[PDB]
RNA sequence: UCAAAGUUUAGG
RNA sequence: AAUUCCGAUAACGAACGAGACUCUGGCAUGCUAACUAGUUACGCGACCCCCGAGCGGUCGGCGUCCCCCAACUUCUUAGAGGGACAAGUGGCGUUCAGCCACCCGAGAUUGAGCAAUAACAGGUCUGUGAUGCCCUUAGAUGUCCGGGGCUGCACGCGCGCUACACUGACUGGCUCAGCGUGUGCCUACCCUACGCCGGCAGGCGCGGGUAACCCGUUGAACCCCAUUCGUGAUGGGGAUCGGGGAUUGCAAUUAUUCCCCAUGAACGAGGAAUUCCCAGUAAGUGCGGGUCAUAAGCUUGCGUUGAUUAAGUCCCUGCCCUUUGUAC
């Protein structure tokens, strides 16, 4: 049973909490402070967010290979009101996006490939595929 | 007394701005009987209308 | 020699490309099973053809589909037409055509889109206005 | 066929209202009882049917 | 699933339409009623071609409304069987039955046409068409639920339910009810 | 006309109210609370959550903007 | 939970501890939902409280956290006065004094008779917008 | 099977 | 739909316009086609690590490592053909022209483009080295440089954008497009992958790209799924305003734009009035082109979500023909 064979949502739900249970990723100063995109409002109502997305930007390399951190942005991008003025797309944030992979870097779930850009790496391919094993093997529901 | 009658024959639009249909009605409870009168919407050869009234019998509007 | 049948979906951009095969009847989509694709209100559309048809008549034929283009809405409607079409077409190869038959019409009597795609598609727009149809406000005064 | 249903006299051949109108020149055309016409369709004397 | 056609979880048979006339132009069933009140569905083609289309599907379509709302299909979909859920916990039956019974009570038997009448406006009363009857009494009690759902910690499903119990019951509660029984009002006061 | 003035508390009386009464209801959804009570919402929604971890209410569905919850589950 | 202050009083204001937390504090002229959020993670709290709730040592400790607020490492940039011309420090103004901070600037510019100031002294629009359509009061 | 609806550069 | 046809007949026999036509939309497991499409399913030759199921075999899943001496065209691109004609069945119609319905299947209707006679003293001399006349012509109405102005605000109108929330907001997560455009230039510079530095706007490195090659499975938005929040001018709304930081620039003050922290206005659905629209249509929703050093609240294209209501009439507003009246 593979990570395909498992809904999304609920398998960074536990990705994140493998990751918190490790304890291992180095989480960087910031978080506290940081915004996340230029976006946004506010700064996140999870105070542990830097798990979740760490898990939901491997879970996207998992499925799509070579992603740079340009990639990172354009996948977590959105509509940013300029408030009395239309809205547009703008990009996630570069430095979150790079600190995440970085930190799947020491952590050894991921490997930066032949003609640039991240990709993940066996020994992730362990975690990811495991934790699909895992849900899986909840319940039937 | 709501009486049902089935509708028999649509013989033209009238209305002023072009709606009321004039239709000729078979009356259900004895299909002898047979009223010409007026309906608002989309209307066509066998349906049933509900007339409230039975003896108004509308002709030119 | 294998009795492959590759058969097409359309909707709008959306070309939903079902493949059929000797096998047992999994039915999966880009790569997963069909309780994701996942907007989900739209779970009995993607099933409709299995619903209908039942077990029976799949059982014994894989059919892994592929999709592209159009929206989530679009790609649903795709694959539903796609399936659908693959299975007549399997049938009408490698069974014997009174089963195609009997198949289409259950598929028919219940919708006409299930084989028969739409050939609605999007109306140009034309200056002088913002849509194909809509004019822009005239002033007078 | 209301009437013939509800009256008493058996058969019965009910009775006609009969009614000699004038109608004036203005008045006539604006009821609609004679309508205009081209100039040698005026000289037509023969009534319509 | 195979012999019978759920709506997802409720029935299409054991709806009995009361009145003949309604019937015909309520598609609960003829056979034909599907798992979802969503398909491609391109009735506007022609005139009648509008009735086949199966009554929910309709009432997903008459919710899609007030701009904001324009285009949202899934969104008013989900809606609606909320909606089915909180009428069969409230009053039980099958929620479709519920819709039917809700039209059936909600569309006016007799309307009034709009004639010029000299030039100063003054009506004459005419008799509406079954299948405008329907179409009035799904938007009628879709709009009545609407108004109710704004300002009040109320969701939309929670109103929709409560106006379809108000107007299967002929209530005089719910909007739709309410606003039909005046229109015919106004009809007699020109019949 | 309307303004409407809620309550964000366990304040006894309100709350031994919701333990006596709301298991009883058909339709229990925390905008339905809110009006029966007087009872802000985001109150209403902690409370039919602290009755299902107890188990005197019914989970009927729990969907993003509308949750619903039954009577007990009753014999 | 927690039957106690609900209302509160900080620093001239009149906080709803009706409110939660993190936006009840922006009841307070010169903090806002950013830098509101920021100071309660500084100072450690479930900020799903409502500030009705909160120990009176808790409210003083986000108190003094949002005063000096660089001690506890709220960064340079979540500050309203920056490198502020009246001695070169940076550092977020608060509560009345934001409003006399602002004051002075503008009878700064008044004083200095330059441009930006005499707009602002007219009750013109300052930020060079077009004022034949707009702001008809 | 008939409501009310007046006026129109000197400046070519 | 049509001065479109039939048919009448002091007319006969023609010319334009309409129609035909061109481009487009949708049907082709039919044919031609491919490393700048796919690959397509094979082969799995595999890599590959437990990647997973599983004691192990066999499967499930992609990423890709793949060329060529694998196999083709279903998806792809675009050629040249076919293809629908109111042809079929039933009515109605002078049993003509035709209309209605239903079969087959797209049902004569996908939407543009082109577009007559005669006008208008419509606009344009500020598009032209198209221009007559008039003017002015060195202390220039020529021309270049510096600066300011077209942005000035008691006010009145026009096309717009954002909203007035909970069918919502915010915070996460999941997950699909289609027309395009792009440097190495007519006078000085494009699109940008990947890595580092920065919260962010951006910065610095190296790469690819005159392009189905690179950007780019363009990983768009709305939507969908978990968040709170709770009808409080509220976390709705995001005006105005202070401080700070980026980039474009020879230069940005009268704020060029971008980012940041703060400030937090009317607005709780709009009087009389009036616009736009009938099928992938309105409306929502983003993304391209244009201008463009900087760069869209405009525009012109693109798609994605996708209704309600009509299928009619001349009441209003107008238009086309005939008769009629007319002191125009």
């Amino acid at each position: 049973v593979t990570v395909k064979d498992v809904n999304q949502q609920e398998f960074v739900r536990a990705l994140a909490a493998f990751l918190k249970k490790s304890g291992k990723l180095k989480v960087p100063e910031w978080v506290d402070t940081v915004k996340l995109a230029k976006h946004k409002e506010l700064a996140p109502y999870d105070e542990n967010w830097f798990y979740t997305r760490a898990a939901s930007t491997a879970r996207h390399l998992y499925l799509r290979g070579g992603a740079g951190v340009g990639s990172m942005t354009k996948i977590y991008g959105g509509r940013q009101r300029n408030g009395v003025m239309p809205s547009h797309f703008s990009r996630g944030s570069k430095s979150v996006a790079r600190r995440v992979l970085q930190a799947l870097e020491g952590l050894k779930m991921v490997e930066k490939d032949q003609d640039g850009g991240r990709k993940l790496t066996p020994q992730g391919q362990r975690d990811l595929d495991r934790i699909a094993g895992q849900v899986a093997a909840a319940k039937k529901k | 007394p709501i009486k049902l009658a089935r509708v028999t024959k649509v013989i033209g639009k009238t209305g002023s701005q072009g709606q009321c249909t004039q239709v000729r009605v078979e009356f259900m409870d004895d299909t002898s009987h047979s009223t010409i009168r007026n309906v608002k919407g989309p209307v066509r050869e066998g349906d049933v209308l509900t007339l409230l009234e039975s003896e108004r019998e509308a002709r030119r509007l | 020699p294998l009795q492959s049948v590759q058969v097409f979906g359309r909707k709008k951009t959306a070309t939903a490309v079902a493949h059929c095969k000797r096998g047992n009847g999994l039915i999966k989509v880009n790569g997963r099973p069909l309780e994701m694709i996942e907007p989900r209100t739209l779970q009995y559309k993607l099933l409709e053809p299995v619903l209908l048809l039942g077990k029976e008549r799949f059982a014994g034929v894989d059919i892994r589909v592929r999709v592209k283009g159009g929206g989530h809405v679009a790609q649903i409607y795709a694959i539903r037409q796609s399936i659908s079409k693959a299975l007549v077409a399997y049938y009408q190869k490698y069974v014997d055509e009174a089963s195609k038959k009997e198949i289409k019409d259950i598929l028919i009597q219940y919708d006409r889109t299930l084989l028969v795609a739409d050939p609605r598609r999007c109306e140009s727009k034309k200056f002088g206005g913002p849509g194909a149809r809509a004019r822009y406000q005239k002033s007078y005064r | 066929r209301d009437i013939s249903e509800a009256s008493v006299f058996d058969a019965y051949v009910l009775p006609k209202l009969y009614v000699k109108l004038h109608y004036c020149v203005s008045c006539a055309i604006h009821s609609k009882v004679v309508r205009n016409r081209s100039r040698e369709a005026r000289k037509d004397r023969t009534p319509p049917p | 699933t195979p012999d019978i056609k759920l709506f997802g979880k409720w029935s299409t048979d054991d709806v009995q339409i009361n009145d003949i006339s309604l019937q015909d132009y309520i598609a609960v069933k003829e056979k034909y009623a599907k798992y979802l009140p969503h398909s491609a569905g391109r009735y506007a083609a022609k005139r009648f071609r509008k009735a086949q289309c199966p009554i929910v599907e309709r009432l997903t379509n008459s919710m899609m409304m007030h701009g904001r709302n324009n285009g949202k299909k899934l969104m008013t979909v989900r809606i609606v069987k909320h909606a089915f859920e909180i009428i069969h916990l409230l009053t039980g039956e099958n929620p479709l039955q519920v819709l039917v019974n809700a039209i059936i009570n909600s569309g006016p038997r007799e309307d009034s046409t709009r004639i010029g009448r000299a030039g100063t406006v003054r009506r004459q009363a005419v008799d509406v068409s079954p299948l405008r009857r329907v179409n009035q009494a799904i938007w009628l009690l879709c709009t009545g639920a609407r108004e109710a759902a704004f300002r009040n910690i109320k969701t939309i499903a929670e109103c929709l339910a409560d106006e379809l119990i108000n107007a299967a019951k002929g209530s005089s509660n719910s909007y739709a009810i309410k606003k039909k029984d005046e229109l015919e009002r106004v009809a007699k006061s020109n019949r | 006309r309307d303004k409407l003035n809620n309550l964000v508390l366990f304040d006894k009386a309100t709350y031994d109210k919701l333990c006596k009464e709301v298991p009883n209801y058909k339709l229990i959804t925390p905008a339905v609370v809110s009006e029966r009570l007087k009872i802000r919402g985001s109150l209403a929604r902690a409370a039919l959550q602290e009755l299902l971890s107890k188990g005197l209410i019914k989970l009927v569905s729990k969907h993003r903007a509308q949750v619903i919850y039954t009577r007990n589950t009753k014999g | 939970p927690e039957k106690f202050q609900h209302i509160l009083r900080v620093l001239n204001t009149n906080i709803d501890g009706r409110r939660k937390i993190a936006f009840a504090i922006t009841a307070i002229k010169g903090v806002g939902r950013r830098y509101a959020h920021v100071v309660l993670r500084k100072a450690d709290i479930d900020l799903t409280k409502r500030a009705g709730e909160l120990t009176e040592d808790e409210v003083e400790r986000v108190i003094t956290i949002m005063q000096n607020p660089r001690q506890y490492k709220i960064p340079d940039w979540f500050l309203n006065r920056q490198k502020d011309v009246k001695d070169g420090k940076y550092s977020q103004v608060l509560a009345n004094g934001l409003d006399n901070k602002l004051r002075e600037d503008l009878e700064r510019l008044k004083k200095i008779r330059a441009h930006r100031g005499l707009r602002h002294f007219w009750g013109l629009r300052v930020r060079g917008q077009h004022t034949k359509t707009t702001g008809r009061r």
